[PDB]
């Protein structure tokens, strides 16, 4: 059985935002849905769900500010209007009870992001990174939106030694990133994808 | 309405020694409780339900208890691959609810200590070229933790840092940090030595260039 979220994406404050939660391999007439978001950084925050016979409840902070809905196959969450505070992950997570034992959220989806921000989407910036025998090389990241970046090392063969790091939201909004690799002695170069602005970069960091 | 209140908000414990995490219901739940560990990117994993008793395959290091409006989570045995957040959850109900989830609780896992190694990168020619530029440092695999200090022709520099430091290892507990410092190219080339101070304890390990 598994769980699967849709929909995120970077989206204007005020703009209505449906997330998709499509699930297999169970009945929603037997298992309660939840809707989690979680915040960068932050804590789990419980959004509302919806029981095998159709109630749905919110918490108190969300009464008035999501829907939440079904078919037999999906649970949709709308968000009615978006904030800069409600940028989260958001998950799809399923429960149950038995006689008096609660059996817990013992299935979630991997979750997907949404970002709200009045800025356009934008893709990185990448600067080389280089000392001034073997040596470290890297690649900083700059100026993205909406998260996330991939970065690999040739294509994702060079694995070993490599170091990347947590990202940091700057003043601007923007993101960024480090990735640093060791290596031997040829060409050493990051590659920088950033699929929510359909754009990869490849820098080569010249010794 | 229906509040969890979680405590403490970090612990930590040697490796092989025991953690204990507690929850306080405002009100009588009933031992409908759950237990979560999570992990950097993601989702939580169910650890224990009904208040006390084990998710499958979940090992028993893990401990839940209490009843009524008091429970706590006991983590034995601690590993490496324990340093995660935890979090309690009730599932009393679904009305009234200002959070079902406590705020979580830290676990940082103290393996064997390791010395960071230390380094630094100039801005490359490409960024002083747009106005700005970011200097670099990174302390690479280390335990407990750091502090850095950046230094421009030896005054303490105190604006434009930020500091991105990385989960646990899972198999050995230790970190790595980047740091950075930002400066205008102008702020930039009005200076000539720039050093990263990275210190541990009392002992110190420090990186510069001259621009």
């Amino acid at each position: 059985q598994s769980v699967e979220e849709s929909g995120g994406r970077l989206v204007t404050p005020g703009t209505p935002l449906t997330l998709t939660c499509t699930v297999s391999g169970f009945s929603l007439s037997t298992y309660t849905m939840n809707w989690v978001r979680q915040a960068p950084g932050k804590g789990l925050e419980w959004i509302g769900d919806i029981y095998t016979d159709g109630n749905t409840y919110y918490a108190n902070w969300a009464k008035g500010r999501f829907t939440i809905s079904k078919t037999s196959t999906t649970v949709d969450l709308k968000i009615t209007s978006p904030t800069t505070e409600d940028t989260a992950t958001y998950f799809c997570a399923r429960d149950s009870w038995d006689a008096s034992s609660y059996y817990g959220l013992d299935l979630w989806g991997q979750g997907t992001l949404v970002t709200v921000s009045s800025g356009q989407p934008k893709g990185p910036s990448v600067f080389p990174l280089a000392p001034c025998s073997t040596v470290t090389l890297g690649c900083l990241v700059k100026g993205y939106l909406p998260e996330p970046v991939t970065v690999t090392w040739n294509s994702g063969t060079l694995t070993n030694g490599v170091r990347t790091f947590p990202s940091v939201r700057q003043s601007s909004g923007l993101y960024s990133l480090s990735s640093v690799v060791s290596v031997t002695s040829q060409p050493v170069t990051c590659n920088v994808a950033h699929p929510a602005t359909n754009t990869k970069v490849d820098k080569t960091v010249a010794p | 309405a229906i509040k969890m209140t979680q405590t403490p908000s970090s612990v930590s414990a040697a490796v092989g020694g025991t953690v204990t995490i507690n929850c306080q219901a405002s009100e009588d739940i009933k031992r409908y409780l759950a237990w979560y560990q999570q992990k950097p990117g993601q989702p939580p994993k169910l650890l224990i339900y009904a208040a006390s008793k084990l998710a499958s395959g979940v090992s028993s290091r893990f401990k839940g208890s209490g009843s009524g409006t008091e429970y706590t989570l006991t983590i034995s045995g601690v590993q490496c691959d324990d340093a995660a957040t935890y979090y309690c959850q009730q599932g009393y109900t679904s009305s009234n609810v200002n959070n079902a989830f406590g705020g979580g609780t830290e676990v940082v896992v103290k393996g064997d200590p390791v010395a960071p190694t230390v380094l630094i990168f100039p801005p490359a020619a490409d960024q002083v070229a747009t106005g700005t530029v970011t200097i670099v440092c990174v302390a690479n695999k280390y335990f407990p933790d750091v502090t850095v200090t950046w230094e421009v022709d030896g005054t303490t520099q105190t604006t434009g840092i930020e500091n991105s430091k990385t989960p646990q290892n899972s198999a050995d507990c230790t970190y790595n940090l980047s740091s950075t410092l930002t400066l205008t190219s102008t702020q930039y080339n009005s200076h000539k030595e720039y050093t990263c101070k990275v210190t541990q304890g009392t002992t110190s390990v420090v990186q510069s260039f001259n621009r």
